[PDB]
């Protein structure tokens, strides 16, 4: 069970993307070659106090 | 794989001057060769395109062409800037080396 | 307008490492390729390596099997690791532009440098 | 039976929304996984020493 | 009256979520409005040649 997220600022957060750099961690090789690279989960902040 | 110039060419103001460049089905019968000017200590500089183009500012005395595996760059209408070392470049696309020539070195008479 | 700058130059032993880099503006870095060709003293061009925007590489026959190539797109920097040096090496290293679009795996079948810098020397002696 | 399937093939994640933002992940995973017979049918009490 | 005050500034963006994944998306925009008198009363009918 996992709760949607809320803007409370002005600017907005770090998100996952995909972009040009590691465009093909994500997809197969032309022999069939595959990997799963490492992702962050922690992206946006929240204030402490 | 390695492109062929002549080692130097010669020609007189208000001329036009040919530097031919040879290559293979491999290198420049596939992609045609681009042309570059180097003077003497100084960093290259691309004049010809591939495709007969020129980059933005380059007079149109110079032109380029392709036939089966060789490759000319023309200069007409030559004048003093042009004594310079120019190069011919291609790539291959079966081992994806990219290949320049030996260069050739002009003389303006 | 485009403009590269390199550096990295030194001298070494005739069995030591090296590494160059170049910082470059002006365009979408990540769209194009970045090349190393270098030049002997009095002699003409010749390729080394080159690196697209996913991290791809292509090295020459004569440096395949002992250099480097890497980007940086977040600081649009591109540096060349040389290992195994010999005298022949010796040669200004020029750090140029592809006026191609390319990204991935398959690029290096169409390749027209169209911007360059300034140069880097390498000498390689005792 | 001998000829009879005994289950299904399901790897789907579901994202089911209910009220006040909140969303019930389902995740579904399901694998082929390859069993050999032990090396020894009996249980061993190893030490390691380097 | 003119010291009582007749609304209320409001600039909160709601997402109010509801069945089967869709949101409810309320933009509350307010802002102080600076308004000068116009430069005639009149209608014209003004036309334009460069």
């Amino acid at each position: 069970k996992a709760k949607l997220r809320a803007s409370h600022t002005w600017n907005p957060i770090q998100q996952m993307s995909i972009n040009v750099d590691n465009q093909f961690n994500y997809v197969p090789s032309n022999i069939g070659g595959m990997k799963i690279v490492y992702e962050k989960s922690q992206l946006a902040p929240r204030k402490l106090y | 794989s390695v492109l062929t110039q002549p080692t130097s060419v010669s020609g007189s103001l208000g001329q036009r001057v040919t530097i031919s460049c040879s290559g293979s089905t491999n290198n420049i019968g596939i992609v045609g060769a681009s042309w570059y000017q180097q003077l003497p200590g100084k960093a290259p500089k691309l004049l010809v395109y591939s495709d007969g183009n020129r980059p933005s500012g380059v007079p149109d005395r110079f032109s380029g062409s392709n036939s089966g595996n060789s490759a000319t760059l023309t200069i007409t209408g030559l004048q003093a800037e042009d004594e310079a070392d120019y190069y011919c470049q291609s790539v291959d696309p079966t081992l994806g080396v990219v290949v320049f020539g030996g260069g050739t070195h002009l003389t303006v008479l | 307008e485009v403009q590269l700058v390199e550096s990295g130059g030194d001298l070494v032993k005739p069995a030591g490492s090296l590494r160059l880099s170049c910082v470059a503006s002006g365009f979408t870095f990540s769209s194009y390729g970045m090349n190393w060709v270098r030049q002997a003293p009095g002699k003409g061009l010749q390729w080394v390596a080159g690196v697209n925007s996913g991290g791809f590489t292509g090295y020459a026959d004569a440096v395949k099997g002992r250099f480097t190539i890497s980007r940086d797109n977040a600081k649009n920097t591109v540096y060349l690791q040389m290992n195994s040096l010999t005298a022949e090496d010796t040669a200004v290293y020029y750090c140029a532009k592809d006026r191609y679009y390319c990204t991935g795996d398959y690029c290096f079948n169409l390749i027209a440098f169209g911007y360059w810098g300034q140069g880097t020397l390498v000498t390689v002696s005792s | 039976g001998v000829g009879i399937s005994t289950g299904t093939f399901n790897n789907q994640t579901e994202f089911k929304f209910l009220e006040n933002g909140w969303v019930y992940i389902t995740a579904n995973s399901s694998r082929l996984v390859h069993l050999n017979m032990p090396e020894s049918e009996n249980y061993r009490r190893v030490v390691v020493n380097n």
